[PDB]
């Protein structure tokens, strides 16, 4: 539930438009990184239990980034999660890259 | 319990015969542990209250 | 408010429920899943759950 | 050992008071190493490994 | 200030916007079934995608906006009031005569 | 030596290389199984060849 943008005047004036018409959770958005990572780790051979662990009673699993203030930094509001160089993903992911 | 309204039982003590005692005969050392057991400060396998 | 004539009332009423459900073992999610936050083996941990 | 082995008891949390490790046969390692492997089982359980 | 403002009206000539009165008395929210939910599974939420849209008006409002939603629905109801007045002749003697 | 290996950073820049955090609380070894079969000599080493 948070406009978060660079520009400063344009989170205000998105919120009197149709930007609030269509919503997402933060669980439901969780459970989705979840399920493909588990699906995609699986297929590199890695069988990680981030997946099993989920869905254990005693057990939570949540997002890196949550902890932080999303209001403090907005000028780095479209910087991806992406970590690792567009050249030491195709070291990894034979020959296969996601950006360039 | 002694007589609590004009020295009389109330309606609820009065006419308890009573039985034999009750004699808390623990089958394992659990019960004895716990009576004693000091939950003030120490972990001592039982609940932090303070 | 000279003329409301209204009122409105909330109860926190709370029922039973589980007829069979083992309590022992729900009392040990509560108090594994909240250990990251209150104190897990505490008297309220064990009474809340 | 048979002291450690009275008090040994089940704890609040339906948990046992300690993790049994029971070595009938040893690994062929020298006494030193054995001993190395011995300090670090006693801190794998400290937090943060002591 | 107050007496300008009819504080020596009849009580009884203050009518609410319906014709009537109320005493609700209904068992409310304690969150036990909430608490309880996410016990046995976190991953889901109670909030639906349509609660989080009325949710974040909430958000972003002013009293002024508020104030002429109910404001107008205080004459919608007003409205629909006098029509059934009007129809079932509701009036002192009418009411009288039921009691 | 220690600015120099980039301790000056916005902490939260460092992503973990799932992407998530994690909250374990599993029930472990305790040791009670092994040793019961060990007696009965039901099944007394349990390290398989692999």
């Amino acid at each position: 539930g948070y406009i978060m943008t660079d520009n400063d005047p344009l989170s205000d004036e998105l919120k009197g438009t149709d930007f609030v018409t269509e919503q997402f959770s933060l669980a439901g958005l969780t459970n989705l990184y979840l399920g493909y990572f588990d699906g995609l780790a699986t297929r590199l051979g890695i069988y990680d239990l981030r997946y099993t662990y989920s869905e254990y009673a005693e057990c939570r699993v949540e997002l890196h980034g949550i902890q932080r203030n999303f209001l403090t930094d907005r000028l780095d509001a479209f910087v991806s999660y992406k970590c690792l160089h567009p050249i030491m993903f195709e070291y990894y992911m034979c020959g296969a890259n996601i950006s360039g | 319990f002694d007589a609590n309204r004009l020295e009389d039982h109330s309606c609820f003590t009065k006419g308890w015969l009573g039985f034999n005692d009750i004699l808390l005969f623990p089958l394992t050392v659990d019960l004895f542990d716990r009576v004693v057991a000091n939950e003030a400060g120490v972990n001592d396998a039982g609940f932090i209250v303070p | 408010g000279r003329a409301a004539r209204s009122t409105v009332r909330m109860e926190s009423r709370i029922q039973s429920f589980g007829e069979g459900k083992d309590v022992d073992n729900f009392m040990a999610k509560f108090h594994n899943q909240l250990s990251g936050v209150y104190e897990r083996r505490s008297e309220g941990v064990a009474n809340f759950g | 050992m048979e002291t450690v082995m009275a008090g040994l008891q089940k704890t609040v949390m339906n948990e046992l008071n300690r993790v049994i490790v029971s070595i009938a046969d040893v690994p062929k390692l020298p006494a030193h190493r054995i001993r190395n492997l011995i300090a670090v089982l006693a801190a794998v359980s400290k937090p943060n490994l002591g | 200030s107050m007496l300008r403002n009819w504080s020596w009206v009849n009580v009884h000539n203050v009518h609410s916007v319906t014709g009537t009165s109320e005493n609700v008395v209904l068992a409310g929210y304690v969150g036990l079934s909430r608490t309880h939910d996410y016990i046995m599974d976190t991953r889901s939420t109670p909030a639906t995608s349509q609660g989080r849209r009325l949710a974040a008006m909430f958000y972003y409002t002013n009293a002024d906006k508020m104030l002429s939603l109910t404001f107008g629905l205080a004459g919608q109801l007003r409205a629909a009031a006098d029509t059934t007045v009007a129809k079932f002749q509701i009036c002192p003697h009418t009411i009288a005569r039921a009691q």
